[PDB]
């Protein structure tokens, strides 16, 4: 056992060796998920906004059309309006 | 042996650090997959409203346009009314 | 009681299949986030590349620039000698 | 019981319907999986090459900036070896 215990002795030490490695990588790993948390988090908050601006944008727009449409029926009316005027300026031209 | 139980009980120990390592090792690809995708799937809405909102400015302009057209009609007309309220009393 | 007996199997056969999709859903959720993170890191490794490249042929750029300084001397200097070679014999 | 009973038929009715459905909602997530491995196994392929495209496109910078490099030490020399026909050319008419 006189050399048994050397071995023992050298195994204690590869032993503690590496537990106080994994013990490294373990609070590395912590770092490595609080980076990832507070990274994606920022992502996130991120493209949340560029949502909401388009959002903003795409309702603005939608309004727009809106009125659009609105400015085209007025025109139509008023054209066919005259549309009248004509044919009967016409016949009186036709007698 | 008073030995031989100290080797074992850090044999013991190593082990315990070692599952917790995996553990934590797993538990960092679950959170980045997570925000990877959650990421993805924002990303991927913004491209349905930006193309939403794309055909929508396209078809305002093509709106404009036929407005444009409506309008040219319009004005030209009110010339025609012009020359007619003109051979008349002329 | 054979009525119920029917019944409550029924029960647990709907309760199989309630867990079998659970593990599917969550099987999906695996899969999606897979493969999202394994695109992601070629992605980055795409793009630490380009910029390598983008890098070097910046500098390629930086060089050809530094030999035409150097060719205009060389050929100036051609044109010294030729003075000398001209200013000796006449 | 012969009330008990229309509750029963009609739970086993429920029941019945829902397992029914279960079955359509697994069978659908069965596929939703099939697609996203044929999808992503494809992006990883689309990805692959565009990297050894790349690749191969460093390999060559690389090496012309190999050759580049090789032509200035040239053209250097050959400057140099003016710098000395000069030289002696200068002293020559200085007599």
């Amino acid at each position: 056992t006189k050399h048994e215990i050397s071995e023992m002795n050298r195994m204690i030490q590869r032993l503690r060796a590496e537990i106080d490695n994994v013990k490294k990588q373990c609070a590395n790993l912590q770092n490595a998920i609080a980076d990832a948390e507070q990274r994606g988090e920022l992502a996130l908050k991120d493209a949340r906004n560029k949502l909401a601006e388009l959002e903003e944008a795409l309702q603005k727009a939608k309004q727009d059309m809106a009125r659009l449409l609105r400015e085209y029926q007025e025109l139509m009316n008023t054209k066919l309006a005259l549309d009248v005027e004509i044919a009967t300026y016409r016949k009186l031209l036709e007698g | 042996s008073e030995l031989r139980r100290t080797m074992q009980n850090l044999e013991i120990e190593l082990q315990s650090q070692l599952s917790m390592k995996a553990s934590l090792e797993n538990s960092l690809e679950e959170t980045k997959g997570r925000y990877c995708m959650q990421l993805a799937q924002i990303q991927e809405m913004i491209g349905s409203v930006e193309e939403q909102l794309a055909q929508l400015r396209c078809e305002m302009e093509q709106q404009n346009q036929e407005y444009k057209i409506l309008l040219d009609v319009k004005t030209r007309l009110e010339q025609e009314i012009a020359t007619y309220r003109r051979l008349l009393e002329g």
